[PDB]
RNA sequence: UUCAUCUAGACAGCCGGACGGUGGCCAUGGAAGUCGGAAUCCGCUAAGGAGUGUGUAACAACUCACCGGCCGAAUGAACUA
């Protein structure tokens, strides 16, 4: 009910990227550093949990 | 409409004039206040918040002789009987569902609009096709896609095309050859619309008929111009094959245009309060208004215009005779599964014609208890013959064969009932087909069961449900004074839900094993309120471990008397599956004549004939998978041993070393034992604690292992939803034996052993795992040995003794062969 | 640059022994049809597709082996490669002017044309009608087999290839993002 | 016959039944290596293999799906040998 | 501080192939490149790893290595305080 070419297009700006191994943020799957000063700017992601 | 109790048995009569059917839905998709609407509308009356229990509900169908002039069975008259059962919901209920399939020939499928046709609606959907049983789809809810939503015309169109195209598929997969066009297409004006809170539904045969007029166009080529590549043209007045015309131009199907415009520009006016469209478009389509239903607006006013437009029994009980079979061409391909016995048989034969004066046939399904303090009655079809107020019917049970007795029980009726939904009354006959209940069988039968009349028809068929009790639940009181009305209580819940199997625990407690938590749990509370009414202490269901062996002692046992005299010398062994179950099974009795018995045991299990012709005994209890094979031969005094050796023995395998429990596959080969020259010091109170001590070491010294259950557990789902179950095995061991289906069909029967202790929840994470898709059908198989150390209070066998001596409330250490040896 | 270096070498080779060769060129190739374009010719001829190695065979075009390399040299744009023979003109361009074949939907690839599709039976068991179902065709149960109710337009003339609609597209064998082997320049002696 | 890699396509032909065999690398060293590592090896694993086996097993590429489109003989010294640990040939490939 | 790509033509960008034996030795309830260990080969060109991840019940399928198109000089990997 959301077509899956439309759905690829709803995880473009949702769930398609990484998440902070620290304090957790959106990062694209491509970009290897943090945005943040709490950690001063770390490396540590994983492409955000595929769920299902 | 009342009608008096003969009316209805003069409406039974008539066959061709009787329609009897179920309801195939959903959890929730709007079946049960569908038909209720049907009933405060056109519903037989007597003479003058989930499903937890069904009955089959009874209305007048008054149609036109013209009517019944297009429909393709035998048929004399316009006097019908709804003869409908309120089929269960939501899912672990598939109980009733196969109930209610048995006592009927057709079934009302509810699905959604925008939940189409989900998993319980296939589910009860496949449930009619392996029944024969006929199909007939009903979009309910088409005005949520309208309100909440607010679809489009032409959206809407394709919205109920894939629910349809979704039910071609489910039913083209799993039917029957012999049915042929038994798929429901509006194409034939066989699937229904509406809306069940706001009491209305309808068919494009309907205005097919209603609009023939207005076109000149009969209902058939009206309907079928109307669905498909049929688009009408208001510029030209021409309905054209296509969706465009010469100038390339946006065309309305048929549908849309004629039938659906005419209804969204009621909502808005009369939900938005539009006085501009209200008597406007009431009088453009043949509708009026009347008293205090002028007066409603908006939401309560739009109820009332479906009242004036579509109402329920319109579109709903007139696909009720019109495509639904009766008994009369029904039962003409139906007897085949529904009577197990020889097809070109008496009794047989008589079901195919129909015959309400010649052989009765009467399978009570379910038995429909009441509020009379624990009575019942007998809820059953008459498949041919009448039942009378004080008849010889012939009771017979799901295990009775034609040619002895095995729940034989030919007794007169008490008294005869009418089934209303929950009203009984005082009744007295009822035909071949029609289905009636009857009082005073059930202190005779057991849950399900045949009703003949006739020695050589066999029994009519007990389900199959496919479905299968998974579940298994500890049941006990909170008070022993009361423990009575504890087992009593679990009695009545047998003979009350058709698909609910009650059996006693090998510890010493009660099992409760149903379809499900939903299903069991309802089941406890109503045996907890009703059937019992007494506190119950429920908590997991504990299991039993035979202690097993694997491989030959380390040294040789050596234990004698207290008192000090005569000694013992075994070596405890493990016996082979094969040749231990050759003694649980039956090949090698503990009573066979030792001289051939010998001779089986050494060319098929590969054994010494001379231990073997020497059998002591088959234990515990005379017949178990241990034996006390003779092997010594400086024992002069044999005929004074043998007797209290294998007494000690039987005590050993029936009280276990580890943790109280008996042993699996102990095969003790006495090799020596120091015998005396009196029975003075061979005798009672000398034997008995001397082997007991004496088996203890053997078994500590031949390798302790616990060894539990294992079951045969073959979920049937498609291949699409199987990822998440083969991951639910890499869970909690399920370990694969084969995997077998059909050329044709992707549901899939998957072979896999299943553990007793990775089982305390199993149904629940396996619809969860993979939606309700999967079908678990538990039956226990074999014993297979673990592999770890019982005297580890940390591997997986020790583990288990621990928890399982702090219960019994014995010694907290596990004590060894140096504990129970007797040496210089 | 140890290769770059010995196939530097390699193409001089060929290039000597032979007097006809063609400019062939691609991109809307296959790792299957390519490799097995060569094996058709495994004696007639043989394909040698180039690159910067080619813009380094300018300076090779300056080598004067036969200097004729005027009408041959700046060809070198788009997949192009070598294809050495020593028979008549028009029977081997006839040979690989047959030698390109086919490659089906890559769901997401480059749509160019509008496609149509008769309303007719492809006798498969329906099993496929629930990729029909999230998309909304009415398909008919005849003899069981998955029927086509419309002669339907569902590509339209240029646009993004949707996964899902591309997957029952290889169901009809609907394959137009492709070519084949062809040629973009001739010369003999 | 076959038990692992046993790949039998069939084209039917309403009814018509016709299973064309494509004899993957499996079914090579089972119609060359007889008996021995044919069949009685279920509960043991097969790594049993090293003896000269020559032209045989060019004609033995024939029947192994043929896509490899340039010459027999020369992609057969590689398929038999180095993936088959039964059957090793003439000592130069590895 | 190194390492060794590079106008003979790279790196960022993006275009399109991403093969075969082969559902490879087995191992298999099931593993076709993508649970596991062990072999890590040549047929052939521009390339295709017994194969880089995601994902499948296994496949399929996509995507990377590798390779051709065009851009056309840096500018990247690895470490130092
Ligand atoms: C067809 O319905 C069947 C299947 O669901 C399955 O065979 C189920 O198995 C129950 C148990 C059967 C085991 C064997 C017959 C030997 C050991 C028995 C058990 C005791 O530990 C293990 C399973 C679970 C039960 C423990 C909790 C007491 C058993 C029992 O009834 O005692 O029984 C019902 C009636
Ligand atoms: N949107 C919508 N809701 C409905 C409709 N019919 C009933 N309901 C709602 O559903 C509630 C109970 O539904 P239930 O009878 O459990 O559905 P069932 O289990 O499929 O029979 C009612 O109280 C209504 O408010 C309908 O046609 N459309
Ligand atoms: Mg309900």
């Amino acid at each position: 009910i959301i077509e899956p070419s439309l759905k690829a297009l709803a995880s473009k700006y949702n769930c398609d990227k990484s998440v902070c191994r620290k304090c957790y943020a959106r990062l694209p799957p491509r970009a290897t550093n943090c945005r943040k000063r709490k950690c001063g700017h770390t490396n540590q992601l994983r492409p955000k949990k595929k769920l299902k | 409409v009342a009608f008096t109790v003969d009316q209805m048995r003069s409406l039974m009569d008539k066959v061709t004039n009787v329609r009897n059917m179920s309801v195939i839905a959903h959890v929730d998709h709007g079946k049960s206040t569908l038909t209720d609407s049907l009933v405060q509308r056109a519903g037989i009356i007597s003479a003058a918040g989930i499903t937890i229990k069904s009955t089959a509900i009874s209305l007048y169908s008054e149609m036109s002789d013209e009517d019944v002039k297009e429909i393709k069975q035998k048929t004399d008259g316009n006097s019908f009987l709804i003869n409908l059962i309120d089929s269960p919901g939501h899912v672990d209920f598939s109980s009733e569902v196969t109930a209610a399939l048995r006592v009927t020939d057709g079934a009302l499928v509810v699905v959604d609009t925008i939940e189409g046709v989900c998993v319980q609606t296939e589910t009860v959907l496949r449930q009619a096709l392996g029944e024969r049983i006929k199909p007939v789809v009903v979009i309910n809810k088409v005005d949520r896609a309208l309100l909440e939503l607010q679809v489009s015309k032409e959206d809407l169109y394709q919205t109920f095309a894939r629910t349809v195209e979704s039910v071609n598929v489910i039913v083209s997969t799993y039917a029957d050859e012999v049915l042929g066009d038994v798929q429901v297409y509006p194409a034939r004006g066989t699937v229904a619309f509406g809306s069940g809170l706001h009491g209305w539904a309808f068919t494009i045969r309907q205005f097919a008929t209603r609009y023939a007029k207005k076109f000149g166009v009969d209902k058939a080529k009206m309907m079928d111009r109307l669905w498909g590549d049929s688009f009408f043209n208001p510029k030209t007045k021409k309905w054209t094959n296509k969706d465009t015309d010469a100038e390339g131009k946006p065309l309305e199907r048929a549908f849309n245009m004629f039938i659906l415009d005419p209804i969204f520009r009621l909502f808005t006016a009369i939900m938005n309060f539009k006085k501009d469209e209200i008597p406007v478009l009431l009088e453009k389509l043949e509708i009026v208004l009347k008293g205090d239903e002028k007066d409603l607006e908006g939401k309560a006013l739009l109820k009332v215009v479906m009242r004036k437009f579509l109402p329920a029994a319109d579109a709903l009980l007139e696909m009720i005779v019109l495509h639904l079979p009766s008994p009369v061409t029904a039962q003409a391909y139906r007897a085949e599964q529904l009577y197990e016995g020889p097809a070109d048989d008496a009794n047989c034969i008589a079901i195919k014609n129909c015959d309400p004066k010649a052989d009765l046939m009467l399978y009570v399904s379910k038995m429909v208890p009441t509020s009379d303090k624990g009575r019942f009655y007998a809820f059953g079809r008459v498949f041919a013959g009448t039942v009378k107020s004080g008849q010889k019917v012939r009771i017979q049970g799901p295990n009775y064969v034609p040619g002895k007795k095995d729940d034989l029980f030919i007794k007169a009726i008490q008294r005869v009932v009418l089934m209303m939904g929950r009203f009984v009354e005082p009744i007295d006959d009822c035909p071949a087909g029609n289905i009636i209940g009857l009082v005073g069988i059930d202190q005779f039968l057991l849950k399900t069961g045949t009703l003949t009349t006739s020695e050589t028809a066999h029994n009519m068929k007990v389900m199959k449900f496919s479905v299968s009790p998974v579940v298994q639940v500890a049941v006990e009181v909170k008070n022993a004074n009361d423990l009575p009305k504890l087992v009593e209580g679990l009695k009545r819940l047998s003979k009350s839900d058709p698909c609910v199997l009650t059996y006693m625990s090998e510890s010493g407690e009660h099992i409760v094993a149903g379809t499900g938590e939903l299903h069991l749990e309802i089941c406890l509370q109503d045996l907890e309120h009703d059937h019992a009414g007494v506190p119950l202490k429920i908590s997991p269901p504990v299991v039993a471990y035979r202690e097993t062996v694997e491989s030959e002692s380390s040294q040789t046992a050596l234990s004698k008397s207290p008192n000090k005299h005569n000694r013992i010398y075994l070596k405890a062994e493990p016996i082979d599956e094969e040749v231990s179950l050759a003694i649980e099974n039956g090949i090698i009795n503990p009573r066979d004549d030792f001289k051939a018995r010998a001779r089986i045991m050494a060319d098929d299990y590969g054994w010494d004939v001379t231990d073997a012709r020497k059998i002591w005994c088959f234990g515990p209890d005379g017949n178990g998978p241990n034996l006390v094979i003779d092997q010594t031969k400086a024992v002069q005094y044999l005929h004074e041993i043998k007797d209290s050796v294998v007494a000690a023995f039987q005590w050993a395998t029936k009280e276990g070393p580890i943790f109280g429990e008996e042993m699996r596959s102990v095969r003790v080969n006495i090799l020596d034992v120091t015998l005396h020259a009196d029975a003075i010091h061979r005798g009672g109170g000398q034997i008995i604690p001397t082997m007991r001590r004496a088996t203890y070491a053997g078994f500590l010294l031949a390798d302790p292992k616990i060894q539990e259950p294992v079951f045969l557990v073959e979920i049937q789902c498609p291949e699409q939803a199987v990822g998440g179950i083969y991951s639910v095995l890499n869970k909690k061991r399920g370990q694969v034996v084969s995997e077998e289906q059909r050329p044709g069909t992707p549901l899939f029967t998957v072979k896999a052993y299943l553990p007793v202790n990775e089982s305390f929840g199993f149904t629940g994470e396996l619809r969860q795992a993979t939606g309700g898709q999967a079908f678990p059908q538990m039956v226990f198989d074999h014993w297979s040995t673990l592999g770890s150390d019982p005297l580890d209070p940390t591997s997986k066998a020790g583990e288990i003794v621990l928890a399982a001596r702090k219960r019994h409330g014995m010694k907290e250490e596990v004590p060894g062969w140096q504990e129970y040896y007797d040496k210089l | 640059r140890e290769k770059k270096a010995e196939y530097f070498a390699k193409l001089r080779e060929y290039l000597e022994e032979y007097k006809s060769l063609f400019v062939v060129g691609v991109d809307n190739v296959s790792s299957q049809q390519m490799h097995e374009v060569r094996k058709e010719l495994r004696g007639r001829a043989v394909v040698l597709m180039g690159k910067n190695t080619m813009v380094r065979r300018a300076i090779r075009g300056f080598l004067s082996d036969l200097p004729d390399f005027e009408k041959l040299l700046p060809f070198v744009k788009g997949n192009v490669g070598f294809v050495f023979t020593n028979e008549p003109l028009t029977e081997i361009k006839n040979v690989i002017v047959s030698n390109r074949v086919a490659a089906p939907a890559r769901a997401g690839a480059v749509a160019p044309e509008d496609i149509w599709v008769r309303a007719v039976n492809t006798g498969m068991e329906p099993g496929k009608t629930s990729f029909f179902q999230a998309l909304g065709v009415p398909t008919k149960i005849a003899r069981g087999t998955i029927e086509i109710v419309s002669d339907v337009k569902v590509v339209d003339a240029g646009n993004k290839v949707g996964q899902s609609e591309a997957s029952l597209l290889n169901l009809l064998n609907i394959s137009p993002f492709t070519f084949g082997l062809t040629v973009v320049q001739v010369y003999d002696n | 016959k076959g038990i692992k890699v046993t790949v039998q396509l069939k084209i039917q032909n309403r009814q018509a039944a016709a299973s064309v065999v494509p004899s993957a690398s499996s079914l090579v060293i089972t119609a060359l290596k007889e008996p021995p590592r044919d069949r009685k090896k279920d509960k043991n694993v097969k790594h049993s293999g090293n003896i000269q086996l020559d032209e045989i097993i060019e004609i033995a590429r024939q029947m192994r799906d043929k896509s490899f489109g340039r010459t027999l003989a020369s992609v057969t010294k590689e398929i038999l040998g180095t993936a088959q640990s039964v059957g090793c040939r003439v000592d130069f490939k590895n």
